[PDB]
Formats: structure tokens, sequence, C-alpha cells
């Protein structure tokens, strides 16, 4: 079938910025449609038959293009227009859609406050020790997080979880969770959360030994 | 007004399946072939077909050949569309969309997760230490979603509650977390409202170093 290659896949812009979203098919095709998708929502239709704009839809919005070739243009960025947007083919089975364009907030560096959590004696008793670190409030998302355990650099035992950019300040936030069991936990003393990042010049450790 | 209303959450076993329905308003339910699509975490949306409410004729994507049956009710005004040998893969939100030139009308979407798990409360694990964080550990439930708020409702400000993720264990595990200024800590009380409602479970927990 046919299938949408995006460009770019993710794009960091300002408000009054003029975006440029390339649409390539993989064969031949007559119309393109674009839809806009906000987290939570069923995407929303902008343009159809590749150059229509819907009603209601703000004149800022732009579609072209024939052939494989398409083209999504927003002339001046505006705060409503953060989002995702995928362009779509209904003219062979199967209808298909593009992977996606990400348009994100542009704005300035803000080095992370990190802290670091010990598991609780509440969760200890269960048998599995959870460790976390957290990066609060910073720009750009792009972070490292390397635990150390007694200076061991741990890899592939922590899961990272980051909010989306906030409404406000356009910062992230993110939490590392390392997960070992009790007696593993109990086999080791300085437990270790070091974040690299561009805000911060040199990087930043928060750490405990194990016993308050 | 033109709106679609799906039915709500689904939690299943592999090798099940499941019948999701779409009720339709705001026009005349023959007039328009009604579609289906899914979008999988990494959201990528695929079309998986259509049915006319007239004909009953149906039109599938080869992907969705194997997976999906779609059926149309003309006297209730719903869309039904019915996914079988349910696996991990299908984990995904279902939307049902108007089938009038572009898709112009969708539904809420309905969210499907399937997976051997089985209902599970979590525990809450304090989160302890100018300002310093703390929150709570919301940790082995299933399914999703769950809700967490401070001080029942009045602390909102610093208040992150990050994304859920999925263990090796088939249970989910989340942090929500706030700032606090740092006089505070013997003496201010903060609460986690964390809510389960598919397994029932509501526990207040303070949070203190």
């Amino acid at each position: 079938d046919i299938q949408m290659t995006q460009s770019p896949s993710t794009l960091s812009a300002s408000v009054g910025d003029r975006v440029t979203i390339t649409c390539s098919a993989s064969s031949s095709i007559s119309y393109m449609h674009w839809y806009q998708q906000k987290p939570g929502k069923a995407p929303k239709l902008l343009i159809y038959t590749t150059s229509n704009l819907a009603s209601g839809v703000p004149a800022r919005f732009s579609g072209s293009g024939s052939g494989t070739e398409f083209t999504l243009t927003i002339s001046s960025l505006q705060p409503d227009d953060f989002a995702t947007y995928y362009c779509h083919q209904r003219s062979t089975y199967p209808l298909t859609f593009g992977q996606g364009t990400k348009v994100e907030v542009k704005r300035t560096v803000a080095a992370p406050s990190v802290f670091i959590f010990p598991p609780s004696d509440e969760q200890l008793k269960s048998g599995t020790a959870s460790v976390v670190c957290l990066l609060n409030n910073f720009y750009p998302r792009e972070a490292k997080v390397q635990w150390k355990v007694d200076n061991a650099l741990q890899s592939g035992n922590s899961q990272e979880s980051v909010t989306e950019q906030d409404s406000k300040d356009s910062t992230y936030s993110l939490s590392s969770t390392l997960t070992l069991s009790k007696a593993d936990y109990e086999k080791h003393k300085v437990y270790a959360c070091e974040v690299t990042h561009q805000g911060l010049s040199s990087p930043v450790t928060k750490s405990f030994n194990r016993g308050e | 007004q033109v709106q679609l209303v799906q039915s709500g959450a689904e939690v299943k076993k592999p090798g099940s399946s499941v019948k999701v329905s779409c009720k339709a308003s705001g026009y005349t339910f023959t007039s328009y072939r009604m579609h289906w699509v899914r979008q999988a975490p990494g959201q990528g949306l695929e079309w998986i077909g259509y049915i006319n409410p007239s004909t009953g004729y149906t039109e599938y994507n080869q992907k969705f050949k194997d997976k999906a049956t779609i059926t149309a009710d003309e006297s209730t005004n719903t869309a039904y569309m019915e996914l079988s040998s349910l696996r991990s893969e299908d984990t995904a939100v279902y939307y049902c969309a108007r089938g009038g030139g572009v898709f112009d009308y969708w539904g809420q979407g309905t969210l499907v997760t399937v997976s051997s798990a089985s209902t599970k409360g979590p525990s809450v694990f304090p989160l302890a230490p100018g300002t310093a964080a703390l929150g709570c550990l919301v940790k082995d439930y299933f399914p999703e979603p769950v809700t967490v708020s401070w001080n029942s409702g009045a602390l909102t400000s610093g208040v992150h509650t990050f994304p859920a993720v999925l263990q090796s264990s088939g249970l989910y595990s989340l942090s929500s977390v706030v700032t606090v200024p740092s006089s505070s800590l013997g003496t201010q009380t903060y609460i986690c409202n964390v809510n389960h409602k598919p397994s029932n479970t509501k526990v207040d927990k303070k949070v203190e170093p």
C-alpha cells in the first residue's frame, strides 16, 4: 500500500514563524488531506483535497503539491497550533496516514532541579526496592541520567517517563526509576543519580548512603 | 448535532474478543458509510475498514482482515467493530469516523487493553526528602488509569504526575510529585489522593520525611 514520510519528524518553533511540513508519498496519489491532533483528542480536519480549507480553520494554514510531493504551511505560527499533524491519503485502499510531525515550543535553556528519593521501608518489607530521580522543569528535553550503584554505571534496569511541554513555560519534567530486589539493594551503599544536560556546565550528582 | 459516541474502555485477555459500539446522532445513519481506525502507542493512525449501513457491505484493510469484523445496526443507529483473537499488540485507542468525503466527524475513541494481567490495586509509597520535592510512588496496578490529586484538590501548582510505565511484570507504575517550601516539612500536611477505579481502590497517603 501507499505510505507517506513526513518532514520533519519533530520541529521546534516560535510563535509567528513560517512552518513548512512535507509529505512524501511512495507512489502516485491524486489528493492529500491534513489533520491536526492534540493529546487525548480525535484529530481535526484542516485541509481537504490537497489545498482546500475546512470551515472554521484559520487562513494561516495552507496546502499544496501534486504527484508524491505535498506540503502544509503555517505562515504565522500561533499558540493553538502546537500539536501533531498528519497527512492523509483517501484515494487508494487501504486509506493511509502520514507518520506525523510534532510541532513544539522553542524557548531558552533551563537547567533541571535534581532530587533523589530512597525506597521507603514500607516498600522494602515487600521485597522490592525502588529508587527515584526527579528532573524538574528543564529545557530542552534531551537529558542524560546515569544511575550509579557504588560507582557501577547501571544500564537497562531503570525506566524513564517525561511530562509533555508545560503550557505556561514550555519546560519538561522527568522521573527515572531504578528497580532492585530488597536483598540486592542491601548489597550496595552509595546510590547516585547523575544528570547531564546542556544547561549544566558540569553533570549534577544527587546521592544517599543506604541507611539514612 | 452530528456527534458519535463510542462505548467505554475495555480490558481483555489474550485469545478473547471484544465488540466496540459507536452510536450516531445529527444525521440520517444510512446515508454515510461508517469507518474505523486504530491508534497504537507511538501514535500511528491506521485505517481498519468501513461498513455501509444501507447495503451491509464492508471493506477492510488487509492488515486487519484477520482481526476485525465490522457490522451495523440500522434500527439503533449504531455501528459495531468486533476484534477477535486479541493479543497484546491490539492495545490501542479505537475510533469510528463518518464516511462523507474525508473524515470530518470522529467518535471520542475507545481504549482497548489486551493483557494476561489481572485487576490489582496499586501499593502507594511515600517519596520523601527554599524548596524540597516530595510525592507518592503508585506501584503494581492494573489496568490503567490512576488519578492522583494533592490535599483533596487544594494543591495543583508544581504537581507533575508522570505517565505510567509498563513493567516486565505486566503491572503499571507511576510517580506523582510536587515541590514544597522546606520550612514546612515537619509541620505542613501533604496528602496523595490516589484513585484506582477499576479495582475500587482509593488511598489517601500523607507524605513526610
